[PDB]
RNA sequence: UAAGGCUAAAUACCGGCACGAGACCGAUAGUCAACAAGUACCGUAAGGGAAAGUUGAAAAGAACUUUGAAGAGAGAGUUCA
RNA sequence: UACCCACCCGACCCGUCUUGAAACACGGACCAAGGAGUCUAACACGUGCGCGAGUCGGGGGCUCGCACGAAAGCCGCCGUGGCGCAAUGAAGGUGAAGGCCGGCGCGCUCGCCGGCCGAGGUGGGAUCCCGAGGCCUCUCCAGUCCGCCGAGGGCGCACCACCGGCCCGUCUCGCCCGCCGCGCCGGGGAGGUGGAGCACGAGCGCACGUGUUAGGACCCGAAAGAUGGUGAACUAUGCCUGGG
RNA sequence: GCGAAAGACUAAUCGAACCAUCUAGUAGCUGGUUCCCUCCGAAGUUUCCCUCAGGAUAGCUGGCGCUCUCGCACACGCAGU
RNA sequence: CCCGGCUCGCUGGCGUGAGCCGGGCGUGGAAUGGAGUGCCUAGUGGGCCACUUUUGGUAAGCAGAACUGGCGCUGCGGGAUG
RNA sequence: GGUGGAGCCGCCGCAGGUGCAGAUCUUGGUGGUAGUAGCAAAUAUUCAAACGAGAACUUUGAAGGCCGAAGUGGAGAAGGG
RNA sequence: CAUGAAUGGAUGAACGAGAUUCCCACUGUCCCUACCUACUAUCCAGCGAAACCACAGCCAAGGGAACGGGCUUGGCGGAAU
RNA sequence: CCUCACGAUCCUUCUGACCUUUUGGGUUUUAAGCAGGAGGUGUCAGAAAAGUUACCACAGGGAUAACUGGCUUGUGGCGGC
RNA sequence: GAUUGUUCACCCACUAAUAGGGAACGUGAGCUGGGUUUAGACCGUCGUGAGACAGGUUAGUUUUACCCUACUGAUGAUGUG
């Protein structure tokens, strides 16, 4: 029963929400489960970039994110036989290899 | 808190703020926005004019990134640049007209609102307004397009 | 289940409790509702008052100095 | 056996700041003193403002403070705002000002000092001009809040344009029965 | 680049094993269940399903005398009580 | 004042629905303990606080085995992003400035070139400023200090009323166009009208209150509907085999 | 299902069994709705509704304020006249 | 209110008219009282009675309106009781 | 003041499952009714003794009686355990 | 009003815990009640419930939610059973 | 001559602009828009809708009947001038 | 007294007369249960049908007093040493 100049308010609670409510009291303990892994992995591969292999420079697709630059998935193949690094070897020297990137420029 | 709630001050008050003539029954009007046409019309029609009915043209699978286009007014153009590059002008006796890359500050369009300081400029943007053209031109300066 | 059908019983009380207010009228009421050929003209009269301000300003000093002379001739 | 309406005999105005900030309660202790004593209605307005709410003593932009000090004659006086001085990025020729305020945003604080100006607080203003001599009282636009747009007659009553509350504006959100003459009617 | 296939990691856990904690409840509350509780008990059966915590610090839990068929008493004694 | 008793006056039993209850209206033997406007989300306005054309906050990250910690602190993360900073159209799309002066096109209320000012004006406007004149002061006069009163005169916030102006949609009407192209090209004008618009801003976040909803939703209350199951030990028939 | 037919009977249950769940089903309708003091204080009328035991909107109510006025020898404004 | 003057694409033999700028002038019947304005918003939406007016009805403690006043929301003195 | 035997409150802030006379409220307890209604379907008991603290009601003896072999008699099924 | 032919019409021996009417016989059904018996109730020993209950319990009239126990005015009122 | 002679959303159709979209470009169909008319809701602010229950059920209602009681007294009865 | 569920009615007979009424249209924990007014049935009419019928017809559970009062009887009661 509306009264005097509110909004229209379609709120989505008709279905059954009480059952599938996901509370986040794990949140601060998950911060810690990941932190140990992040550390335990760095100590396991001791001399190695903890962040992981090297990713390539890459531009974002749509016209609104035109001008930014990202870390891509992996260096392309066409890139590699210019620098002279065999595609199967680079996977073993910390170079992400993406065999799926069409180079246009 | 429960401490500062009118439900405390309604103890010993029989009807509990809901009146004993017409009690607080469960759902007297309806449930939710129900009855816009029927018996709630006076509300929907006098407070939400234009609610009920179709209009316009469907455009299925719209994506916002296609039509993304922020705007600057000339009101605040010399804000995008550090003000010292403006002070290192109106001076320098050479017609320096520093370059303002409206693209770098995140705007794909320059609109002509407000006064502009009497100062030469080069404004690089994507889409210009007509009056924003004349305001920059007439101050002395260029409008340079970028893709 | 018959019921009363109408009444204006204590209605006079209600709408006189906040004391029926004659609508507060300002000077300069709105021109909305006046025939367009009036406005479509009187806006041109108002738009070009300035063209002819020189006549108005000098002719103001004429009477301002003639009545500064009229009040000084009385003195 | 008397016949007055006690409906609105009690006058509803603030006689103390509803807030607890000891600082505002302190210079209220100052103009609870000046207001009773000196003939100046000045502080009687300053006092009657130190009570009011955030929503009722709006911020004064810096440019609206210029064009109210540029007027012919009010040169040499001090601007006095029971409120905050904000900055105005769309203004550059900052004349030298003497301002008083409760707060001054940090950016506007440096535009004012750099222009050879001075900012006081409402206790140095009490020592400058306890009578309020040579001052200018100002305020921001109280009909400035976006709230004031949803107020008025109603949206949907004849030619009374007032913004309606809509969860999100768009094509299909309230352009229908009542807005286009083609679909029902329009007002 | 379909019509064939394999794959760790972040992801989920009101069952289970083993723990830790609490601005929680405190015996009509908190789980039905602080106890021989999914027990006693009902129903042909599917199923239903309780009540019920506290002597004292230590049993030192009242020997003995007496009245009574006996239950119960009167004295005595134990006890900080 | 509270225990018992006495007297004079008063005095019908509470809760409830109700035009009307002491009611020949209903609930109520008595006493203990239990017992009913809650939380979440979403708006809205009011209020407090931080910062302020910005401001966050989340998720992440960097710092612990937590005792207090599953806290606190910190991070071009702080802006990826939301909300705000700009509207208007169904949409292609456009998009908030005017004034003035001089000069040049025939000042043609049209088009172009140089300079000045910059958010227009009217009426109220808290109200500050200036203030004629007074009002004394132990003398006649002179005269600088100090205020009180102060006719009259000025700037004029906020806000309200109005007139203008600009943006977009639509219409009308009419003019000149620019020319990387050709004009079923694009561009400007005047007048009216639609707009949740601009016309030197006020938001963001965090609290608390009130209200409205969606939620079991202030507590208790149906006759029903659905999905799976267990029953012929009673009784209803049929059958099989016995007994009277 | 079964009925030599009464809607009979189907484990004290039959115009449609019992058990658990969906389930805190829905209720414009009954019933209840827990401490004091202080200040203000109504309505049963308007239009629309498959509206007539209900809502929507009007009023009437309160709270919050604000804008000013001047009893500070120096007031405009309003009104159930 | 009274003068003076500008503006017009309307109106017209001229003037109208309206709009502007600029000056010139104060208590305009009695009695009362500080006024203006914006936000949220609960309850209510079964009513009843009396003077007077009045519609059905024969009449009603009947049905239905007007105007005010009450009762509901409210005790006290009086009407024995209400 | 008393009994009671181990913990508790004042102030400044924060948080609630926070105040009961009532709901044919829930659970438990207890009255008035009241020492009242009642212990009335199938004819029936009596004497003496024994035992015993205690006998209308047990046991033995004696007497009167009923069930009357389509049984209140003698044996089984199902069921009970 | 509004019968009627297998929505069967008309008949009808026997039969009926089927519905009526009349007569004979009979009778405590009645005029009109009376007494007799058994078991009760009744009192006692023993044992002992329940429904129900705002507070409660003498009337007339008045008013009143238009039939009071309570209120107004009268009438009156004597423990425990 | 004046005061009545009429109709929302959605949907459908017709008409209008060398209109806009038809989605990676381009051309044609087609469809979707925009602006006006029409197709209709007579319960006329606009549900797509027949019964019966004496086998019945639930929520309620003295807001709504069938008894009594009140007020009234036409009618009925009784009585005057 | 005859008929009738009847109030009402009509007659027979007697008489002095067979006047009219109230008491919740007196009186169901006083009776009876014939009539209405459940469920079974039967006809007529109506209804396409389920069914309807102040149209007939037959069959159809009538609970509780021990409480207070009133009343009827029954003991008593304060006073009178
Ligand atoms: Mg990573
Ligand atoms: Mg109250
Ligand atoms: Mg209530
Ligand atoms: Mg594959
Ligand atoms: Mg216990
Ligand atoms: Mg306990
Ligand atoms: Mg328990
Ligand atoms: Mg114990
Ligand atoms: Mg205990
Ligand atoms: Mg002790
Ligand atoms: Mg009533
Ligand atoms: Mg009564
Ligand atoms: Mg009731
Ligand atoms: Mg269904
Ligand atoms: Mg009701
Ligand atoms: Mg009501
Ligand atoms: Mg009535
Ligand atoms: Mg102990
Ligand atoms: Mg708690
Ligand atoms: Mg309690
Ligand atoms: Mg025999
Ligand atoms: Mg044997
Ligand atoms: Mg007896
Ligand atoms: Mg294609
Ligand atoms: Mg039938
Ligand atoms: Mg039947
Ligand atoms: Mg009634
Ligand atoms: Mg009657
Ligand atoms: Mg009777
Ligand atoms: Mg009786
Ligand atoms: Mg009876
Ligand atoms: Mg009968
Ligand atoms: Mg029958
Ligand atoms: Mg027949
Ligand atoms: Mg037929």
């Amino acid at each position: 029963a509306p009264s005097r100049n509110g909004m229209i308010l379609k709120p989505h609670f008709h279905k059954d929400w009480q059952r599938r409510v996901a509370t986040w009291f794990n949140q601060p303990a998950r911060k810690i489960r990941r932190r140990k892994a992040r550390q335990a992995k760095a100590r396991r591969i001791a001399p190695r970039p903890a962040s992981g292999p090297l990713r390539p420079v890459v531009r974002c697709p749509t016209v609104r994110y035109h001008t930014k630059v990202r870390a891509g998935r992996g260096f392309s193949l066409e890139e590699l036989r210019v620098a002279g690094i065999h595609k199967k070897v680079a996977r073993t020297i910390g170079i992400s290899v993406d065999p799926r990137r069409r180079n246009k420029c | 808190p429960s401490r500062l709630r009118k439900t405390r001050k309604l103890r010993g008050h029989v009807s509990h703020g809901h009146g004993r003539i017409g009690k607080h029954r469960k759902h007297p009007g309806g449930r939710g926005n129900a009855g816009g046409m029927h018996h709630h019309r006076i509300n929907f029609d006098k407070y939400h004019p234009g609610y009920f009915g179709k209009v316009g043209m469907r455009h299925y699978h719209l994506k916002r990134n296609q039509s993304f286009c922020p705007t600057v007014n000339l009101d605040k153009l010399w804000t995008l640049v550090s003000e010292q590059t403006r002070i290192n002008a109106a001076k320098n006796k050479t017609g320096a007209a520093p370059i303002i890359d409206v693209v770098r500050s995140g705007y794909y369009k320059v609109l002509g609102k407000g006064k502009l300081p009497k100062q030469p400029v080069i404004v690089k943007a994507k889409f210009f307004s007509r009056r924003a053209e004349e305001k920059i031109k007439g101050v002395g300066g260029a409008c340079v397009l970028v893709a | 289940a018959k019921s009363k059908n109408h009444t204006t019983h204590n209605q006079s009380r209600k709408w006189h409790r906040n004391g029926i207010k004659k609508p507060r009228s300002q000077r300069y009421e709105s021109l909305k509702g006046v025939d367009p050929k009036f406005l479509r003209n009187m806006r041109f009269a108002k738009k070009h008052n300035k063209k002819g301000l020189k006549k108005m300003q000098a002719n103001n000093a004429k009477a301002m100095s003639a009545r500064a002379e009229a009040i000084k001739a009385l003195v | 056996g008397v016949d007055i309406r006690h409906n609105k005999d009690r006058k509803v105005r603030r006689k103390e700041p509803k807030s607890q900030d000891i600082y505002l309660r302190l210079l209220v202790k100052l103009y609870r003193f000046l207001a009773r004593r000196t003939n100046s209605t000045f502080n009687q307005v300053v006092l009657k403002r130190l009570f009011m709410s955030r929503t009722n003593r709006p911020p004064l932009s810096l440019s609206r403070m210029i064009r109210k000090m540029k007027l012919p004659g009010r040169e040499g006086k001090t601007a006095v705002v029971v409120g905050t001085i904000t900055d105005d990025v769309r203004v550059q020729e900052v004349p030298k000002l003497k301002v008083c305020a409760l707060r001054v945003s940090s950016r506007a604080r440096s535009r004012i000092l750099k222009a050879g100006g001075k900012i006081l607080t409402f206790d140095q203003l009490a020592l400058d001009s306890p009578k309020g001599c040579g001052t200018v009282l100002l305020s921001g636009p109280r009909k400035g809040r976006e709230v004031y747009r949803h107020f008025g007659k109603a949206p949907g009553t004849p030619h009374s344009h007032t913004k309606p509350y809509v969860r999100s504006k768009g094509r299909k959100f309230e352009r229908a029965r009542g807005r286009r003459a083609s679909r029902g009617y329009k007002n």
